[PDB]
């Protein structure tokens, strides 16, 4: 019963944790409503608030026990930090403000609920810390209380009593106060009495230069400084810095003010010491997302109201070209890296029309560009638009290669989109002429490619990239002279280490190199080439990059006898996908090995093994361990409800990765009982679950199946419904 | 979840060999067709084995896939089967290691676990004693699981049809046969078999076999060749298909890893002979790959419904074909709706002025459960919910059950048919996907074999036709039939399951009108001779390599099943004596050339009396002769049965249930035959007499004995040697009298005089 519920409230943390619900101000409530929906007999006990926060408290400490003291059974190099990260922010930032307006300011509680914890814990995380690295070893607990004395939720004394009996800490030294203070440039900590004025102040004299090269701190910039040093914010004053974003965000995009749209997405693109992971961790993506999309959705009507005949035209079409170009580069990244999907968002939203949405084919097939230029995609039974498609081609091909500037006319007549697909349909023609032999002369092409690097081109570098390793695997495979794979680099070297940059494209520049540098860099390293390395080594250490190797970046002398991994999950044979998956029916049936509360291994191993395979090699193997050992945890085999709550343990897990937000179940109870909803979750066990229900029940009237094998799997999918209708998602 | 693909096998000689998964004693069965009375049909008994990794000398593990042989123009005995633990045990039926087997007895090769050779004969299970051998399940997918299995063919060319047209001119329906020569990977004759199989890890194997040595060779590699073993053993590969390609010696490993969620090519490279300068000097086969591309699935349609990957089948596209580029059939449903979108993609090199270029977008109103390639037939079948089947061909992507209603009539070529399923004939109610353990369309498409659950033996549905009752369609009908026949012949096809179609709808034509039925068969047979380009009517020097023909012990035996029902008829007994005939045929002259050698040998080995060779030899001599008394009785005893009928049908020539007599002469090469059988019987008598035996007078008796049978038959042979000869001159001169073809037909298989000639029957 306690291990019942223990069990459900880790697996309830973690998921939520994931699905970023922190900022529901439901998560109290469905906190507390979890001990009555968990035992089906009425249980009303008055739970008090200082009862709730010891719970969320050990429920927090433990859970992340569990996080930290799992990894060292886990593969080496099988690297997923995003959700690491994520404890600390949550840890660190929600849990303190959970207590200033949730509790009563009670520092008994405190010192009672961070006094019950196990030794296991502190041991555990000390000797991790000391492998990995006397120096100074700080735990989480000490960021917790900290939070807490600049908040007055308690005195500097408290801070003592869990100290180190041999080390204390200056009461003095420990700030006490909310309010931002930053360096100015004469050094003396200045009071930010206001927040967004001094965002809106500082990103209107911002300069877009002072990004990647203004690597020293003593910046005269202080909202540059403050991303430079995010890891020190108070904690009530975040939340206020995030709202104090998405108001100036969504008033500029219906007042269509350019210039301070580009500028906040490069800061956001670059997350400087996890400044975008916190970004998410507190605004919902979906809600960033829908903005983000409707600008670039509803950009075609406002082509339609501007004439380009005025001498601030190219200031504001050059505006107008990076605000859009950039606002791309957000959304790849976020679905890159931070597990995103855009065809989700539009579904959600009826307002999106899918069938109309440049932004969500863009992205499906962004590292493969078609062999034909089209102007118009939705229209190719036309052939009027096809003629002046290859003069569009032809035009831009002498005007850059031969004339060498580029002509105002060509620049006003296209639109962007046709853009990001002209570029890489170019230079894909050219650097293939180059490979066979077709084009001889490389000097002429050192210079042509500079012009693909003006503000105004700077959208179509996004899909030159990604072919790049496609075109380079090729390349690694098949045999070329070292005379055309040094012009292959000298052309490459062109776009990676340009001559010059403007002050609109040098961040722009570095920005692009970061998305795909690391399939990149594993086929370079594969063969002028250090440059190449160095310059992507170097663009990749600007800012940490999430479930990569560290080992790999740093290459250049350490040989620890280790093959790299450049994926997130890895494999060897000496721990085959038998081994860990035998583990997994250890865990699956008995809770043995220690892979568990580890969605980050678990949600990729379901993916490469597919939710068939891994339903059916363990629901079909239960029976053989079952007939043979029994139930674990009781010593006499007898009777069904031992087992019952066995199978609740695999039946509630399969539950969460399916239902991910609050009214969304109300809505698969809808579906079982019987369009839109099995759209979103096509990949769900209970859309499977359902197809088979209807297909054998339809065979129940032709009388192909046995009575008795129909009961049989009707008994899995009530037991599915009936945990769902008794449990609120 | 997805069905057995690959759980059974019908091998082209008839054996069903699937997979086995209730009993607890066995794993594999092998059963086959037979026939009950002449009418009907049932499976023979299961013949259970049990297939574990220790049988060179104990827990045996499931069965995967079963391969047979059959690929091309491999003979398709050589069955190869992968468990789920990733052994390859291969199993040679009808060859055992002393002596010469029939096709139900197994026998080993060598085993996989390193590569040994042992050879040995299996037993069957119920036979066997009750051995401690329990079923384990390995329910782990290995590193070494092999996902697709693929066999290796020779240098030999395989000659098909590819369609057939009516001629609107001649009122005739015209087949044209065209050479289909070698593509993709082919081993050479010095190497005894060579296979390939793709493991789910990425390691790939390479079985073979030297023609002039037992021991086995393996050669592995891994497809992502990387300098890292971290990411060697991470290709968990969804989808592997194997499509050979024009390209020489190269396989398109068309792969799906859910690791980089993209559909990835490969390209594999064999060298079969490394140094030709040393043909005595047999290398190993040297094993290269490389990468050449990667794509990104759609999300979306163009209404707006997401889309998601059910299956990935690209066919084995030949270079027959208008574009030869594989057509990569990326499945799509639309969920909650009925539809299900097939993108085809098609890969092709990039030209200057490689890429996947997209064609066209098919939507079909049923979900698809299961997908299988028809070999040498390129139809792609569509195994829907509901049970219904509809076959799209490779040419067009139209439907062959519908094809003639929406067939454009006008042209030159008219009414293209491929198969019977072009006329209408569609299968009934299948069982629901559900309860069935597996499917498989049958070879010829006439009907389905669907293995249940509560069915301790496999079932079987046929194609029915609901205008049965039309009689105008009997002419397309017997015409779609016949042509079915001539593509399962070329590819040595058994084709027992078009033989069951074929009777089914006769016997639905005889219930109602037994007049109609009659006619129905000639017409049918008829369209064969044309198809194959063999003619009943021609000159006699054709008519010699009619009777040493392989068909003829196959389209007289389909008369033989499908007039069976027939009661006191001779459509089946006038096949049958031309049939036996064959096989008295085969009996004299198939001796007298052995014999005639013996004569030879007798005076160049007379140097040597005493050796212990030569009394074998004289031996085996005069005990050859022997055993033709027995064939002989028999021969004497059926030409007295046609002379018995001669006295009969004098009194009463109004006799229709007699009429088989009048058949048995009109046949043109059997006059001949016996003729010739007379011819050899006098020269094997002369050559008794003119060399008989000497050394041994006891031996005589056998060569004594031949001369005695002869002369104490109650007919004279003389005398009736001249009663055939005489019918042939007789026969040939009413020919130029008034030209006809049907007559031909009528003497050698209606057995029976047209009315119009009501005038020749007097004279017999």
């Amino acid at each position: 019963d306690m291990k019942l519920l223990r069990y459900y409230k880790n697996i309830w943390l973690n998921n939520k944790i994931i699905n970023w619900e922190i900022s529901n101000p439901d998560f109290l409530s469905k906190y507390s409503a979890i001990t009555s929906s968990i035992f089906q007999e009425s249980f009303n006990s008055v739970q008090n608030l200082d009862q709730l926060l010891t719970d969320l408290i050990e429920t927090s400490f433990t859970c992340f026990a569990q996080f930290v003291s799992n990894k060292q059974y886990h593969q080496a190099n099988s690297n997923l930090t995003l959700l690491e990260r994520k404890w600390v922010i949550f840890i660190t930032k929600h849990l303190p403000l959970l207590i200033l307006e949730n509790s009563s300011r009670s520092p008994r509680v405190v010192t009672n609920a961070l006094d019950n914890i196990d030794e296991k814990v502190v041991k555990a995380i000390r000797i991790y810390f000391t492998e990995k690295d006397p120096s100074t070893s700080l735990d989480i607990r000490h960021d917790f209380i900290k939070g807490l004395i600049m908040l007055n939720l308690q005195p500097a004394s408290v801070i003592n009593n869990y100290l180190r009996e041999d080390q204390m800490i200056d009461t003095s030294i420990l700030p006490t106060r909310d309010d931002l203070f930053v360096r100015n440039l004469q050094g003396i900590q200045e009071v930010v009495h206001n927040t967004n004025s001094f965002i809106i102040s500082s990103l209107d004299t911002l300069e877009l230069e002072s990004i990647t090269e203004s690597i020293t701190h003593d910046s005269s910039n202080g909202l540059f400084q403050v991303l430079h040093n995010f890891e020190s914010v108070a904690p009530t004053k975040q939340r206020e810095i995030v709202k104090a974003f998405l108001s100036i965000f969504e008033d500029a995009i219906k007042e269509l003010n350019y210039n301070r749209i580009a500028k906040i997405c490069a800061l956001l693109f670059f997350n400087f010491s996890h400044s975008l992971t916190t970004i998410l961790s507190f605004s919902s993506p979906a809600a960033l997302m829908k903005t983000l999309i409707k600008f670039v959705d509803l950009s075609r009507n406002g082509r339609n109201g501007s004439n380009g005949n005025d001498e601030s035209s190219e200031y504001e079409t050059i505006n107008i070209s990076l605000s859009f170009s950039w606002a791309i580069l957000l959304i790849i990244n976020l679905t890159q890296t931070y597990g995103i999907s855009v065809v989700d968002v539009a579904l959600k939203y009826p307002e999106l029309s899918i069938k109309n949405s440049f932004i969500i084919n863009f992205i499906s097939n962004l590292p493969n560009v078609s062999d034909k230029y089209y102007l118009e995609e939705s229209n190719v039974n036309d052939s009027d638009m096809l003629t002046k498609s290859h003069n569009t081609v032809q035009s831009w091909l002498c005007d850059l290669f031969v004339n060498g500037s580029i002509t105002d006319q060509l620049i006003q007549n296209i639109e962007t989109r046709q853009l990001a697909n002209l570029i890489p349909f170019i230079v894909k023609q050219v650097l293939l002429s180059v490979e066979i032999g077709v084009l001889t002369d490389i000097s002429s092409l050192i210079g042509g490619f500079e012009y693909f690097l003006q503000p105004l081109l700077l959208v179509g570098l996004i899909k030159t990239f990604y072919w790049l390793e496609q075109f380079l695997s090729c390349v690694k495979n098949d045999t070329i002279s070292e005379d055309i794979l040094q012009g292959i680099f000298n052309l490459l070297n062109t776009l990676f280490n340009p001559v010059t940059l403007n002050e609109d494209s040098k961040a722009f520049h570095t920005a692009v190199l970061r998305l795909n540098a690391i399939p990149l860099l594993k086929v370079l390293r594969k063969f002028n080439l250090e440059p190449l390395i160095a310059k992507l080594v170097a663009v990749l250490n600007v800012s940490p990059v999430y479930d990569v190797d560290p080992r790999i970046i740093n290459s250049e002398n350490d040989y620890s006898r280790k093959q790299l991994g450049y994926g997130k999950f890895l494999i060897l044979n000496e721990n085959p996908i038998n081994k860990i998956m035998t583990n997994q029916i250890n865990s699956f049936w008995s809770l043995h090995s220690s892979t568990y509360y580890n969605l980050d291994y678990l949600f990729e191993l379901i993916e490469l093994v597919t939710p068939k395979s891994f339903l059916f090699d363990v629901l079909k193997t239960l029976e053989y361990k079952l007939a043979t050992y029994g139930v674990p945890g009781s010593e006499n085999k007898r009777g069904s409800l031992d087992s019952e709550h066995v199978f609740d343990y695999f039946f509630y897990f399969l539950v969460l990765y399916d239902v991910k937000t609050a009214e969304e179940a109300s809505q698969l109870i809808e579906y079982m009982e019987n369009n839109k909803i099995s759209i979103l979750k096509r990949h769900s066990f209970a859309v499977l679950l359902h197809e088979r229900k209807l297909l054998n029940d339809l065979a129940l009237e032709n009388g192909e199946i046995t009575k008795t094998e129909n009961e049989k799997f009707i008994s899995y999918h009530d037991k599915y419904l009936c945990m769902l209708k008794t449990c609120v998602f | 979840m997805m069905l057995g693909e690959h759980l059974m096998s019908w091998s082209k000689t008839g054996i069903i060999a699937y997979s086995d998964s209730q009993s607890s004693n066995a794993n594999i069965c092998l059963t086959f067709l037979e026939s009950i009375n002449g009418i009907n049909w049932r499976f023979h008994t299961p013949q259970k084995y049990v297939l574990h990794p220790q049988l060179h000398e104990q827990f045996f593990y499931n069965i995967s896939s079963i391969h047979w042989n059959n690929w091309f123009s491999l003979p398709g005995d050589m069955l190869a089967v992968c468990d789920e633990l990733g052994n390859m045990t291969m199993l040679i039926t009808g060859q055992r290691p002393d002596r010469a087997t029939t096709y139900e007895k197994l026998t080993m090769v060598f085993q996989d676990n390193k590569i040994y050779n042992h050879v040995m004969p299996l037993k069957p299970v119920d036979k066997l004693k009750p051995m401690n051998i329990e079923r384990k399940q390995t329910r782990k997918e290995y590193n070494t699981s092999i996902l697709e299995f693929r066999w290796l063919t020779s240098s030999k060319s395989v000659i098909v049809s590819q369609f057939c047209a009516f001629d609107s001119s001649s009122n005739t329906y015209r087949s044209r046969a065209q050479q289909v020569p070698p593509y993709g990977v082919y081993h050479p004759p010095f190497i005894k078999y060579a296979c390939l199989a793709i493991r789910k890890n990425g390691q790939i194997d390479f079985w073979y076999q030297f023609s002039n040595s037992k021991d086995h060779k393996k050669i592995t590699l891994q497809l992502l060749d990387t300098s890292n073993q971290r990411f060697k053993d991470l290709q968990w590969l969804e989808f592997a298909r194997i499509t050979p390609m024009n390209d020489d010696q190269c396989m398109l490993i068309t792969t799906y890893s859910k690791l980089s969620k993209n559909i990835s090519f490969y390209k594999l490279h064999v060298n079969w002979n490394l140094n030709a300068t040393k043909p005595n000097v047999l290398n190993d086969p040297s094993l290269k790959i490389q990468f050449i591309l990667s794509t990104t699935l759609d999300p979306t349609d163009d209404e707006g419904h997401v889309l998601k990957l059910e299956n990935l089948h690209v066919v084995s596209k030949s270079s027959i074909e208008k574009d030869p580029s594989p057509e990569i059939l990326v499945l799509y449903n639309v969920c909650d709706t009925s539809k299900s979108l097939v993108k085809r993609y098609r890969l092709a090199p990039t030209q200057l002025s490689y890429n996947l270029r997209r064609h066209s977008d098919i939507v079909l109103d049923k979900k698809v459960t299961l997908i299988t390639s028809e070999m040498f037939d390129a139809f792609v079948s569509f195994y829907f919910e509901d049970g219904t089947i509809e076959s799209y061909n490779q040419n067009d992507w139209k439907l062959e059950t519908e094809r003639l209603i929406s067939q454009s009539q006008l042209g030159k070529f008219k009414n293209i048919i491929a198969s019977p399923l072009s006329a209408g004939f569609n299968y009934g109610k299948l069982p629901l996907p559900p309860s069935v353990e597996w499917m498989k369309v049958s070879p010829s498409m006439c009907g389905v074999i669907v293995k249940q659950y509560n069915k301790k033996w496999p079932q079987f549905y046929a194609a029915v036709q609901k205008n049965y009752a039309d009689p105008e369609k009997d002419s397309i009908n017997a015409t779609a039939l016949a042509f079915g026949y001539v593509k399962s012949l070329h590819k040595q096809i058994s084709a027992e399951d078009l033989t069951i179609a074929a009777k089914t709808h006769i016997l639905r034509i005889s219930f109602l009108d037994r007049k109609r039925a009659k006619e129905f068969i000639t017409t049918l047979l008829k369209s064969l001779y044309s198809f194959f380009n063999i003619s009943p009517d021609a000159p006699k020097e054709i008519m010699d390599k009619i009777i040493t023909s392989r068909p003829l012990q196959k389209i007289m035996l389909l008369q033989l099943e499908l007039g069976s029902c027939f009661s006191q008829e001779n459509i089946e007994e006038m096949a049958r004596v031309i049939l036996y005939l064959k096989n008295v045929l085969f009996a004299f002259n198939g001796v007298a050339r052995n014999f005639h050698f013996a004569i030879e040998q007798i005076s160049n080995n007379s140097n040597q009396q005493q050796n212990p060779k030569l009394f074998q030899t004289i031996f085996s001599k005069q005990d050859l002769i022997h055993s033709l008394i027995p064939v002989a009785k028999w021969f004497v005893k059926f030409i007295t049965y046609l002379t018995q009928e001669i006295l009969i049908l004098i009194n009463d020539p109004t006799n229709k249930e007699y009429t088989l007599v009048h058949g048995i002469f009109g046949a043109k090469m059997s006059r001949t035959l016996i003729l010739s059988i007379l011819n050899e019987i006098k020269k094997v008598t002369q050559i008794v007499a003119k060399f008989p035996e000497t050394s041994y007078p006891i031996l005589n008796e056998s060569s004594t004995f031949l001369k005695l049978v002869l002369s104490e038959s109650p007919v004279d042979f003389e005398k009736f040697e001249t009663f055939l000869v005489d019918v042939n001159n007789k026969f040939i001169a009413l020919c130029e009298q008034q030209p006809s073809q049907e007559r031909e037909f009528s003497l050698l298989v209606k057995a029976e005089i047209p009315p119009e000639y009501a005038k020749v029957g007097d004279f017999l």
